[PDB]
């Protein structure tokens, strides 16, 4: 429990450092959708989630550079908040 | 309070260059990027380039000609664009707009009345326009002041110092050898006039010439 | 790069109806589009952001819509301080794009000028100019007409004319007359006569003064 | 920490293999979009982190058959750098 | 198979004055838009690739831009040596085509 | 240096076959595509097909027809293309460029001027062309050379072996009961000749033949 409040936190420091940093690498590419803070937010999470939506995604070498840090940050600290909530409902299987 | 200021004019001859600021005031994020609009007379709003202040870069327009330089001190929270090899063509007002990260242009600059041209700084010469001794008076009285022989653009007419807002034109200044010539014509009621004082305010920000006038009766 | 083409350029519209400004875009852009107004000497002031979401202080008469790439700015019942200059700007793609603006007419009911007619002040006869102002304030429609007499006779030559844009506080026009001399010349006439010839009246508006 | 590397390392050379098989097998197809290596690569990681941007894609038997062998191996091995990164955290977290 | 359309194919210009090159896709292909130059009794020489990135040598007068279908190939004040056939490429899709071409008068 | 090498000129009658190289030097990588692009006589470039040495395997242009054939030896870094059964429709120019796999065509070749006619090879015939005995003389002298009845194309001709490049001329070729016949302009200053010595090299390269030839006054 303590493990995974810390876990989250991580996760949120990566969201916002990839939706910042998303769009200081986006703006400056003609063609670029990922220019706004509020939907590289969004975009972040389908990332970190790998919800595969489709609507948003990077088209600059930094900008697929910061994908690769939210990637391997993100679906990290995702995967520990998906495992830890596992846990949790798998104590309450067996309390009933 | 004024949340971004900007010069009123800038003079340049054909060739030279300028340093347009862009103060701000308020409120102040680090998800704030500072854009640039160009608007030459006639023509709609054009988009110039952004800078993002808090971490220094900044994009310009690729389809048009890349003549500005993007900078920004967080110290004074003033953004400059470097306005270098300029010709008749830039002649424009060139607004600044403050972005939230979100998209739109929540608030605006005043916009500076940037004109190249060879001519020479020249400020202007008010006179006072009082009605004719034979001039018959109705119940309202029109008045008006006479800005001539200045350059280059704009000037600020306000009566009373902005106390005599209804019943004001300020008609387009017309170019006369290298010289702007408006006037500006103010209707008050004839109970109010000579009895309450009347006064043109014409200001010059590319001479920094600010002069009154009052309106008083011919003799 | 997204090409916003605003049409009509020019919108002429009677008081108290609905009017809306059309703003279509090279692609699907989303709702991504934001609406602004400038008046005459004035700076864009935002209108409506994101299709239809209001700004404070705006007047809940503008409403925005559409989505994709057809836009409207409608301004239920429009009134004389809506004239201006609306720009619709696109944020969903890099650069940022504006459109090329919409300007507002409103047909108001014919007006008569106020003719007013000023002698050259004494701080200007002072130093060798000479310039006689003639005004013609808050008439419709801007058709109009002014000529200028001296001693019965016709003059051109000096006659500087200036027209103001659509007035935002009574839908009316504008128009200066300067006529400019010299000291000399002006010295050499006695009356000098501004006639404004307008459709609201088969006789003109003669307004004059006696210099002698 | 000696295995975690271990499968970075066979990450990187299935990418680049990926990527270069891809645009090998995609060039002749007309249509193809997945033509070129610098975003052949984007591909390969899109393809290993299951991320769903949906932007490019083989259209060819063999283009697909490279990407079931960056299916297998990319899930596979970014698996393991992922589990490996999230123990890492997990320690962290006893440690405090 | 990309449509590469070039219009104007001849283009009148006074020296020292801006000129723009057009060059539209058949269908959106992004910015992997290149541009070349061949001179007369020459090789295509490469002027700006992937849009807007520009090529060691070339003079920084040629500047590119667009994305999607509308692409623009922009020479600040022109001169004598610019007089040449400029065609416009993609590489977003399979097979690589050209443009018709467009040669630049002064 | 050249990057990038091709043959002068290939000619080939109707019906027969051809097999263009095209010698590369420099930094070779394995992710590097040879390409090749055809050009005919007043049309634009056309995409033929591509190639990467490093695996051997090649692509062509299915819109057009297939008339060609992408071949690569590894030892030599020499790529070859088999033009056979060639028609009228197949008299262009073949320019080799490399691709780095990105995408664009950084580095080109000179390209192989390929016609197809049942003539036979013509080396040209080089005259000098000297002012008459009484031309005027200014400040600049034109000389000049004529290089006619010569099959198939092109010629190179340089002026004092590439020394004489500024106010040199060499106008296109008229073909002529199939033989071409093109001319070549210089201007030196009239200080300079005939003081200093001036020399035409005109080459052709579908004879293997080069010939130089002194511009001297007339006698
Ligand atoms: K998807």
């Amino acid at each position: 429990w303590r493990c995974a409040g810390a876990a989250t936190v991580l996760l949120v420091i990566v969201l916002l450092a990839g939706s910042y940093l998303a769009v200081l690498a986006e703006r400056g590419a003609p063609g670029a959708q990922l220019i706004t803070y509020p939907r590289a937010l969004w975009w972040s999470v389908e990332t970190a989630t790998t919800v595969g939506y489709g609507d948003l995604y990077p088209v600059t070498l930094w900008g697929r550079l910061v994908a690769v840090v939210v990637m391997v940050a993100g679906i990290t600290s995702f995967g520990l908040v998906t495992a830890a909530l596992a846990t949790w409902f798998v104590g309450q299987c067996q309390q009933q | 309070q004024v949340q971004l200021q900007q010069p009123g004019a800038e003079l340049v001859k054909p060739g030279a260059s300028v340093k347009l600021s862009c103060k701000a005031s308020g409120y102040t994020f680090t998800s704030d990027w500072i854009h640039w609009v160009k608007q030459r007379p006639g023509h709609g709003l054009e988009w110039i380039g952004e800078i993002i202040p808090s971490y220094g870069r900044a994009n310009y327009n690729e389809k048009i000609q890349k003549k500005a330089t993007l900078t920004a001190d967080k110290s004074s929270s003033t953004a400059f664009m470097q306005l270098s090899s300029l010709t008749s063509e830039d002649s424009a007002v060139y607004y600044c707009a403050r972005e939230r990260g979100d998209g739109y242009f929540a608030v605006w600059g005043a916009g500076t009345t940037v004109t190249v041209s060879s001519a020479k700084t020249t400020p202007p010469s008010v006179y006072p326009l009082a009605p004719g001794s034979a001039a018959q008076t109705n119940s309202m009285v029109t008045l008006g002041c006479l800005v001539k022989g200045y350059f280059p653009e704009p000037v600020t007419v306000t009566w009373n110092s902005g106390s005599l807002s209804s019943g004001v034109h300020t008609f387009p200044a017309v170019l006369q050898s290298d010289l702007y010539t408006l006037s500006s014509s103010v209707t008050v009621p004839s109970s109010s006039w000579p009895s309450e004082t009347v006064t043109c305010n014409v200001a010059h920000p590319a001479s920094s010439t600010k002069v009154d006038k009052k309106i008083v009766p011919r003799d | 790069d997204i090409l916003l083409t605003q049409s009509p350029a020019i919108l002429s519209v009677s008081p108290g109806e609905r009017v809306s400004f059309s703003c279509r875009a090279s692609q699907s852009i989303g709702t991504d589009i934001h609406w602004y107004q400038q008046r005459t000497n004035g700076s864009p002031r935002l209108l409506i952001k994101y299709a239809s979401e209001s700004i404070s202080g705006i007047p809940s008469r503008f409403s925005g819509s559409g989505s994709g790439t057809d836009f409207t700015l409608s301004i239920n019942s429009v009134e004389s301080e809506d004239i201006a200059n609306y720009y619709c700007q696109q944020s969903n793609r890099w650069p940022f794009t504006f459109g090329s603006g919409t300007k507002l007419e409103i047909k108001r009911a014919d007006a008569a000028p106020t003719v007013s007619i000023f002698p050259p002040s004494s701080e200007q006869l002072t130093s060798g100019g000479a310039s006689v102002v003639c005004f013609l304030n808050n008439f419709y429609p801007k058709d109009i007409n002014v000529k200028w007499k001296i001693d019965g006779s016709e003059r051109q030559n000096g006659v500087l004319n200036s027209w103001t844009d659509q007035d935002s506080k009574d839908s009316t026009y504008s128009m200066s007359s300067t006529l400019t001399l010299t000291k000399d010349e002006y010295e050499r006439h006695n009356s000098y006569t501004c006639e404004a010839t307008h459709k609201t009246s088969t006789s003109p508006i003669v307004k004059s003064f006696n210099r002698n």
